[PDB]
């Protein structure tokens, strides 16, 4: 009933790719409902390191609809905020401006 | 219960042979970290996570389903045989649900 959803879908198994590459399609595209199931499936692989490295693209972007979802795939804060990935978070240049510098 | 969003008792009659990455939870009172993800299709099949209590009894048959049934009857049998200490209902009733 969405040629939306449909469209992505056939993208996304169309990439054929691993999640943690699709994550950086989908996050980027907003659309919260296809990485929800089409990336996260029942069983989709999610190797370490690039999960904890799309939750440090997810924070930079502002898409905070899809941190509360890697909190539900169990990004624990404890775990993922090294003292390094802070300092990525302090020093970065995507999103929205401020008046840091 | 994801709908009660508060606060819980729920006991679970299955068999351990049934249950998904059996090996990943052997270890004794011992904390072993079942990451909540199963195989898309698979023969042994994950316990829904936030459902607490469990009985999994491994009769030496993995995989195979049907090994609770019995034990569910014995389990509600002696319960409704405890007298419940309220003692006006007399035994804690069961409702079949």
């Amino acid at each position: 009933q969405d040629i939306d959803l449909a469209i992505l879908t056939a993208l996304l198994k169309g990439a054929n790719a691993s999640a943690p590459d699709q994550l950086s399609l989908a996050l980027a595209w907003n659309r919260v409902d296809i990485a929800r199931s089409q990336i996260f499936i029942y069983g989709q692989q999610w190797p370490v390191g690039s999960l904890e490295q799309a939750m440090l693209d997810a924070l930079v972007l502002d898409r905070v609809d899809f941190v509360k979802l890697l909190i539900e795939n169990g990004v624990s804060m404890h775990r993922f905020l090294t003292i390094s990935r802070l300092e990525e978070l302090y020093n970065t240049r995507h999103g929205p401006s401020n008046t840091l510098y | 219960l994801k709908d009660h969003a508060s606060k819980i008792c729920t006991i679970g009659i299955a068999p351990w042979g049934i249950v998904e990455n059996q090996e990943d939870l052997i270890g004794r009172d011992v904390v072993r970290p079942y990451q909540t993800m199963s195989n898309p299709m698979s023969k042994l099949t994950v316990l829904n996570s936030m459902h607490s209590h469990f009985i999994l009894a491994d009769n030496g048959t993995t995989g195979k389903y049907g090994a609770e049934v019995k034990l569910r009857r014995q389990l509600e049998k002696h319960i409704s045989l405890q007298k419940i200490n309220t003692r006006i209902g007399q035994g804690v009733p069961v409702v079949a649900l």
